[PDB]
RNA sequence: UGGCCAUGGAAGUCGGAAUCCGCUAAGGAGUGUGUAACAACUCACCUGCCGAAUCAACUAGCCCUGAAAAUGGAUGGCGCU
């Protein structure tokens, strides 16, 4: 239904993500502190829940 | 065999165990079963007469079908030759404490195990193989007053006779 | 603590002339002349060697918020070396489901329209960035090529039109649609 | 550990070196753990395979240590991905048997092509599936009976040609793998004397 | 080594008493993806490339998150880096 190549390239971009248990920011995949200040950098990492 | 069912020269043979009681539901049923000309109440029967005493504890079972047949061997693992060679029997029915007695100290079976030994573990002479052996079962795993850590590296005997 | 000094050389080719008034370096070659003001950075900027031959950059007294700038000082001018002589082509995949995404440019690469993103009926238009070529490219289905000399100009105006084809109010894990950036290269390869 | 195995792998070496004075020195490529074990139980007797390492820079050593000379030739020659084989036998027989312990080794996309790529006539095994993965490279494949089969002997990689995703792995799902040699000598060291290996 | 209780399933895999040898360069009777079971993807160690300061855990300062009230609101105000 789609390149598998294409497709690995949007994984790329919309689920290959870390996201902070504070403010649920989407991150980087080698992230170990979050960006934002209203989380306060709170580490507390999980990756992006991938599709079935 | 390919295009519905032509048996030109079926001797296929697949990893198998439990085959030493025939349980619940025996694992048969599946695809492997009907699939190869294999019923399942001859099947269960003569993997019962191989699975029969001496001993009745689940074993590795490898099967070959020559169309009407089911011809069982056991391959010799050490640990199952090990526990068959426990004290029988604790089937159930009074078991429970638990299976881990350990009274039998592997005393002159094991040079013979080494003989049936076929061709595995990348090994050099024999003096390996003793401590491969002693370290891979977990039952009493040396003599009743010794430890399997220091004294299975100082063996002086068993060197020629193994191979 | 202040580090005493933290100093860095910058190699420039034979085909590059750059020169500098102040903090504020330009660099001509091959494909064209970009300037970059480097004021408000608070750096030194030596330029030695007969004819130029490597931009010494110096930071005196500089704390680590200060010493984390001689690098992309270095950085900013090793990109703008590359792209005055190789220049910067970003290429960039339209990746769709179902509804083919319509991608045509209009005055040369500077207006660019899509169409038919999720089946909408809003056309999208994005003015590039002053600099930046767009172009549709030959044996390759639905890709974009951007060609320019500026690495922030080509790359904002990438992040442009992938940012202009994202999914609304929807799952973006399944809906996997829009227009990506997959290589990033140089125009020539030398 | 980290003092005690250096010691270990010390006495190893210089055990290996007072045991077998011929060596081989041979590539440790892209390999299988069972492979490397089938290599192991090829020479099992003979030969002993060892690893090659930055602390196989003693050489420099055993030539100090009042033996032997002309050992500064192994020395700049650790490079690459390095595997050693002692032995004593035989040096063109052994090497035969380096060349004829190839492996099939199922390839990998982005290697370089050793010889020209060619598929027979033979179908794929399976039933109706999609045939759209064969006929965008430009393969002659049809349906007839369920099976995917070629109707053209089609010479898809050349020689020194960089090998395709796509064509990767539609040689993986045909079960064709001609992108393997195995082991890849360098030098050999006969007893002070380095031969070409031709 | 489908080692071992778990049969309702553990050939690393819901879990727990166990918990070492061989090839050895190297795989812990295993960190996950995941299974009625599998299979498969994939982490200690080292080599080919860059060649000198790096890593890990605590702890104390200032600052930030934690930290949301109702008339417009107060280091006293202006402001201050
Ligand atoms: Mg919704
Ligand atoms: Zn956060």
């Amino acid at each position: 239904i789609i390149e598998p190549s294409l497709r690995q390239l949007a994984q790329k971009y919309n689920c290959d993500k870390m996201i902070c248990r504070k403010c649920y920011a989407r991150l980087h995949p080698r992230a170990v502190n979050c960006r934002k200040k209203k989380c306060g950098h709170t580490n507390n990492l999980r990756p992006k829940k991938k599709v079935k | 065999m390919p295009p519905k069912f032509d048996p030109n020269e079926i001797k296929v043979v697949y990893l198998r165990c439990t085959g030493g009681e025939v349980g619940a539901t025996s694992a048969l049923a599946p695809k492997i079963g009907p699939l190869g000309l294999s019923p399942k109440k001859v099947g269960d029967d003569i993997a019962k007469a191989t699975g029969d005493w001496k001993g009745l504890r689940i074993t590795v079972k490898l099967t070959i079908q020559n169309r009407q047949a089911q011809i069982e061997v056991v391959p010799s693992a050490s640990a199952l030759i090990i526990k068959a060679l426990k004290e029988p029997p604790r089937d159930r029915k009074k078991q429970k404490n638990i299976k881990h007695s350990g009274n039998i100290t592997f005393d002159e079976i094991v040079n013979i195990a080494r003989q049936m030994r076929h061709r595995s573990l990348a090994r050099e002479l024999s003096g390996t193989i003793k401590e491969i052996l002693g370290t891979a079962q977990s039952v009493g795993c040396n003599v009743d007053g010794r430890h399997p850590h220091d004294i299975i590296d100082d063996i002086n005997s068993g060197a020629v006779e193994c191979p | 603590m202040k580090t005493i000094l933290s100093n860095q050389t910058v190699d420039i080719p034979e085909n590059v002339d750059i020169s500098l008034k102040g903090r504020t370096v330009i660099v001509k070659g091959p494909r064209g002349t970009l300037r970059r003001d480097f004021n408000h950075i608070n750096v030194e900027l030596s330029l030695l060697g007969k004819k130029k031959k490597r931009l010494r950059v110096d930071k005196w007294w500089g704390n680590r918020k200060e010493l984390a700038t001689v690098r992309t000082i270095c950085s900013h001018v090793q990109n703008m070396i590359k792209g005055v002589t190789l220049g910067f082509r970003y290429k960039m995949r339209s990746v769709y489901a179902h509804f083919p995404i319509n991608v045509v440019i209009q005055e040369n690469g500077s207006l660019v329209e899509i169409r038919n993103f999720l089946g909408e009926k809003y056309i999208r238009r994005v003015r590039m960035r002053p600099g930046v070529a767009c172009s549709v490219s030959q044996a390759q289905k639905d890709e974009l090529v951007l060609e320019g000399n500026d690495i922030e100009l080509v790359s904002n105006s990438a992040a442009l039109i992938q940012q202009a084809t994202t999914v609304k109010n929807k799952d973006i894990r399944k809906f996997l649609d829009g227009i990506y950036v997959s290589e990033k290269g140089t125009v020539q390869q030398a | 550990d980290r003092a005690t195995w250096k010691s270990n792998y010390f006495l190893k070496i210089i055990q290996l070196l007072d045991d077998y004075p011929k060596c081989f020195i041979v590539g440790a490529d892209n390999v299988g753990s069972k492979q490397m074990q089938q290599i192991r139980m090829s020479l099992r007797g003979k030969a002993v395979v060892l690893m090659g390492k930055n602390t196989m820079m003693r050489k420099a050593i055993r030539g100090h240590l009042e033996n032997n000379p002309a050992l500064e030739k192994l020395l700049p020659h650790i490079r690459g991905n390095v595997g050693f084989v002692f032995t004593k036998e035989d040096l063109t027989e052994i090497r035969d048997m380096l060349l004829a312990n190839k492996v099939p080794a199922a390839a990998r996309a982005g290697a370089i092509a050793p010889c020209e790529v060619t598929v027979p006539a033979q179908n794929t095994g399976l039933g109706p599936e999609k045939t759209s993965f064969f006929q965008a490279l430009g393969i002659t494949t049809k349906i007839s009976r369920g099976t995917i089969e070629i109707l053209s002997d089609v010479q898809l990689i050349k020689t020194g040609d960089k090998v395709g995703a796509s064509e990767a792995t539609l040689l993986n799902m045909l079960n064709i793998s001609p992108f393997s040699f195995g082991l890849i000598i360098q030098q050999v060291f006969d007893n002070g004397s380095i031969y070409n290996p031709e």
